[PDB]
C-alpha cells in the first residue's frame, strides 16, 4: 500500500511540492519526512 | 486541534504539504497566515 507511493512521496518531499501526494500515514514518521523536506530545503 | 495544528505549522515551518485542515475563524487565518510568511521570510533570508 506504501510500499509503491513511498518514492513519489519522498522524492516530492526532497525535491518540490508541485504534485499532492497521500502522505499521512504512520504519523510517528512524519518527524523523518519532515526533516526529510529539510534535507530538501538546504539542498535546493 | 491540538496536535494537528502543531504538526501543520511544524510542517509549514518546511514548507511541507503536512496539515491540511483550514482556519475556523478569521483570527486563526491571520495568525497561520503571518506565521507562514516569517517562515517563508527566513528560508528566503537564508538561501541568500
Amino acid at each position: 500500500f506504501t510500499i509503491g507511493k513511498a518514492i513519489w512521496l519522498l522524492w516530492g518531499l526532497v525535491f518540490n511540492n508541485s504534485v499532492p501526494v497521500q502522505n499521512p500515514k504512520g504519523t510517528t514518521s512524519k518527524i523523518m519526512v519532515s526533516v526529510w523536506a529539510f534535507f530538501a530545503v538546504i539542498f535546493l | 486541534t491540538l496536535s494537528s495544528a502543531m504538526w501543520f505549522s511544524w510542517g509549514v515551518l518546511l514548507n511541507s504539504g503536512i496539515g491540511e485542515g483550514a482556519p475556523r475563524s478569521f483570527s486563526a487565518r491571520i495568525l497561520g497566515m503571518v506565521w507562514a510568511g516569517f517562515a517563508m521570510i527566513i528560508v528566503a533570508s537564508y538561501t541568500a
